RNA sequence: GAUUAACCUUUAGCAAUAAACGAAAGUUUAACUAAGCUAUACUAACCCCAGGGUUGGUCAAUUUCGUGCCAGCCACCGCGGUCACACGAUUAACCCAAGUCAAUAGAAGCCGGCGUAAAGAGUGUUUUAGAUCAAAUAAAGCUAAAAAAAUAGACUACGAAAGUGGCUUUAACAUAUCUGAACACACAAUAGCUAAGACCCAAACUGGGAUUAGAUACCCCACUAUGCUUAGCAACAGUUAAAUCAACAAAACUGCUCGCCAGAACACUACGAGCCACAGCUUAAAACUCAAA
């Protein structure tokens, strides 16, 4: 199988990572390349490992051989494992929006059959993550290594709806237009409950995207927008 | 920019886009003054064959004939399409063949 | 991101939040307010958040603002017959404010059903027409009837060419 | 083996996301320990930063009202010549007799800083303690 | 017909609908209706019947020969000098398919920035509006060491900036919010001209003296213009809370306003306009060219 095209590195995988010194197995985890460059010669490569259930990591290795180069980067990254928290175990818990370096992304919460429409190496870290539904949005400099930093930066920063019910002592109550009114309780605070509630606040002072308010008011018109493409 | 100063510029003016050799226009028949030959521009080397055109615009070109071996001679009428020549600096016209005069290339 | 404070009040969506659509006796509004007192607060609330949204759903009302002209901030309505309309603004939130001018010279909710009502009865649904007005171009998008030559082939027998 | 990301969470945070997520067999000998008995704060990394602009630090300075009361005494009568020892819980230096003196006044009289100044002196000379102005 | 890259039949009928007229039966209509031509498009087929482009990377997919920086090829990067997966032929494969896809033209463009990449260094006042942040200087005198002012001054004050450091005296140092002039008014520094005047000394230029073997450009002498004196021509307001943060500079950011910037070169340019006027200054393009800068 080849990976982002016909001559190109990335997203090939390199199997399962090799069973580790300390004498742990590796045997769930698949291991994704994701960038490789010639050092002026050696080569330095850039890869990443997960086993689907998040648990993943990234890792980049040196060696004047190719193969020694994946090894390092590979028994490297499993070593250097981020946990990341998933929303029913397919998406996100809320949007995300970073800047690593001069890479900005922003990353949209997505129901259900969504898919992962997204930079074709955050599709290939979402695989090996765990995450099914997401939507993600690149800018400024396409930098491989800020790109899966920031990624794992965002995501391993994520608030779960626990930790919100537990920091605001109060309910949270998740609203699904498919399910009408009914309000479903998906977190609750541990400890106990706040009786006052939250400041109504007429106007919240949130900082705005104008990407996503043009594309709601329907002022996007870019030709390259919701694409049909294959599943991802 | 703050956002008086975005409402006095107004929207964005993108200038008018530049017309080409052919003047926006797919294909231009042109009467062959003369034939010759040019060099390319040297990280590379040939004898590149190219003729002088007077268009049915009234301007005169210089068009590249692609492929191996041409017959064309003055006075014949030869049809140009874009397309620059990468080899040849300002050579932006590409002469069509197997339309009027020009012929398709001999095989082999 | 969008720039300034509360860029959420240059959203379309927030334009239409609002609530408050003048009867047509109302021509002009002034909007006479303080820059600084704790009492007038709400009042500069209210010319930050919902003269906008005011404007917006009555486009045809002329709208002025006044600064620091009189000690206390206030609210004047001149309507079509000639009478002037004061509302005193001082320690009400934008809340109130907005709430006070929408019973007082808002319509209300059932004229405004009965106008939407009003505006269906314009776009008849057995009319048949071009997408822009009409649910359907032609009879034949009708199961039942004879759909278009163009995408089912009539029968010989029904053709002007096997007829002469 | 547990992430080396020293800087990602704690090595509580880490080791029981690696422990649900089975990439750990076993929970290590102390992660029982920990979850029983945790400490009061998370172990979390955090890069110190500098105060700029007004921010101060929120430490205050420890004063008492008799230090008023020291100051004079060190100003007039000067440091003791006997010598302080600061091995024994319980010293008392002359300064602290003068101040102890100085506060009973107070308590059993009026509040005149330089009257009640000069009577603790009166009354200290007459116990029997050498005071050089 | 001509012209353009651009190219439908010198058919039939008023049977339907519409129009005109008539009281009406009706009559007329190159509107229209029904046909003719055309891969321009859509739909459905097909009994046998498939072509076009592509195959170095981007980007799916080459075998064997020929040629040898030639012939040729490329959208961009590039290939071709005797083993060319990049040219020509041939084989095979890949994409689409009654089409393919070469050229052309549209579809999709600034809520981003301004120390070092394009873009914020003379100073102050006013300004329609917008915001919420409501040891100065001038003029008089006088002066000690030897016209400009040792110590004080290890002081850091005054002024918008440029600048201001001997002493005395007289005047005297705008404004109760902030932002906001090329075009208004004041200053500022910059050297050079126009009238006069003085001329100890110095000295661009101009002459003369001495010197190698294109002398010393360089040393010496003399004397001009001139040096002199009058009279003139990013700002403001908050924060240190966050993950500090491309890099180097100068730790980062917020709010608000003004000015400016959208690849390089053409171009501190041409033309126009304004101001002046020996030299000019401000504003400031286009064509051609490139894949970078
Ligand atoms: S649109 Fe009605 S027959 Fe075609
Ligand atoms: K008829
Ligand atoms: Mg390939
Ligand atoms: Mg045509
Ligand atoms: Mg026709
Ligand atoms: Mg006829
Ligand atoms: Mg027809
Ligand atoms: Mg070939
Ligand atoms: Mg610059
Ligand atoms: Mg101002
Ligand atoms: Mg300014
Ligand atoms: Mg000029
Ligand atoms: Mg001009």
């Amino acid at each position: 199988e080849r990976g982002w095209s016909g001559n190109s590195w990335g997203g090939i995988s390199l199997g399962p990572p090799d069973p580790g010194p300390c004498g742990e197995t590796y045997e769930d985890f698949d291991t994704r390349i994701l960038e490789v460059r010639n050092v002026f010669k050696s080569i330095r490569v850039l890869v990443a490992v997960g086993n689907g259930k998040g648990a993943a990591g990234f890792s980049i290795g040196k060696a004047t051989d190719r193969m020694d180069a994946f090894r390092k980067a590979k028994n490297r990254a499993v070593h250097h494992l981020h946990y990341i928290e998933r929303y029913e175990d397919h998406t996100i818990f809320h949007d995300i929006s970073l800047r690593f370096k001069r890479t900005h992304i922003k990353m949209k919460k997505q129901p259900k059959g969504y898919g992962l429409r997204c930079h074709r190496a955050i599709i290939t870290i979402c695989r090996l993550i765990g995450i099914k539904d997401m939507y993600a949005k690149v800018s400024g400099s396409i930098n491989m290594l800020s790109l899966t930093q920031g990624l794992f930066r965002g995501l391993s920063r994520q608030e779960t709806h626990q930790q919100l019910a537990d920091k605001k002592g109060l309910h949270v109550v998740e609203i699904r237009e498919e399910c009408g009114p009914l309000p479903i309780v998906v977190a609750s605070p541990r400890g106990p409950l706040r009786k006052d509630p939250e400041p109504e606040d007429e106007v919240p002072d949130v900082k705005l995207d104008w990407e996503d308010v043009k594309t709601a008011q329907g002022m996007k018109r870019s030709v390259w927008s919701n694409l049909k493409r294959a599943a991802t | 920019a703050t956002l008086n100063q975005m409402h006095r510029l107004g929207p964005p003016k993108r200038p008018p886009r530049k017309l080409g050799p052919t003047e926006g226009r797919p294909q231009l028949k042109g009467v062959v003054l003369c034939t010759f030959t040019r060099k390319p521009k040297k990280p590379n080397s040939a004898n590149r064959k190219c003729c002088r055109v007077r268009l049915s615009t009234g301007r005169e070109a210089v068009c590249f004939i692609p492929g191996e071996g041409h017959t064309l001679q003055e006075h014949q009428i030869v049809l140009v399409e874009g397309g620059r020549t990468q080899d040849l600096p300002g050579v932006k016209l590409t002469v069509v063949r197997g339309k009027y005069d020009c012929g398709h290339v001999q095989k082999k | 991101p969008m720039k300034g404070r509360f860029p959420i009040r240059r959203t379309l969506q927030y334009l239409s939040q609002g609530n408050v659509v003048f009867k047509d006796s109302v021509k002009v509004m002034t909007v006479n307010y303080n820059t600084h007192g704790e009492l007038g607060e709400g009042a500069r609330k209210f010319v930050f958040f919902n003269i906008p949204q005011i404007q917006y759903k009555n486009p045809w009302v002329q709208i002025m603002m006044f600064k620091n002209m009189t000690p206390s901030p206030f609210l004047r309505f001149y309507l079509d017959s000639g009478e002037q309309v004061l509302v005193d603004v001082e320690t009400k939130s934008n809340k109130e404010i907005m709430e006070h001018i929408r019973k007082i010279l808002g319509k209300n909710e059932e004229t405004l059903r009965e106008e939407e009502e009003e505006k269906k009865q314009l776009s008849h649904p057995a009319n048949f027409g071009p997408r822009k007005y009409c649910l359907r171009e032609c009879i034949c998008e009708v199961e039942g009837q004879v759909p278009c030559p163009s995408l089912v082939p009539l029968p010989k027998e029904m053709r002007g060419k096997y007829k002469a | 083996a547990g992430s080396r990301l020293e800087t990602v969470g704690s090595i509580f945070s880490r080791t029981r996301d690696l422990v649900r997520a089975g990439v750990l067999k076993e929970k290590p000998l102390w992660f029982d320990v920990y979850d029983a008995f945790p400490p009061l704060r998370e172990p979390v990394f955090q890069r110190p930063r500098v105060r700029y602009g007004k921010a101060k630090a929120p430490i205050q300075d420890i004063w008492y009202h008799e230090d008023r009361i020291r100051a004079k005494f060190y100003s007039v009568y000067g440091s003791g010549q006997r010598a302080f020892d600061l091995f024994n819980p319980n010293f008392k230096s002359t300064c602290q007799r003068f101040v102890e003196k100085y506060t009973e006044l107070q308590k059993l009289g009026e509040t005149d800083e330089e009257k009640l100044f000069v009577e603790t002196g009166k009354a200290l000379l007459a116990e029997g303690v050498i005071l050089r102005r």
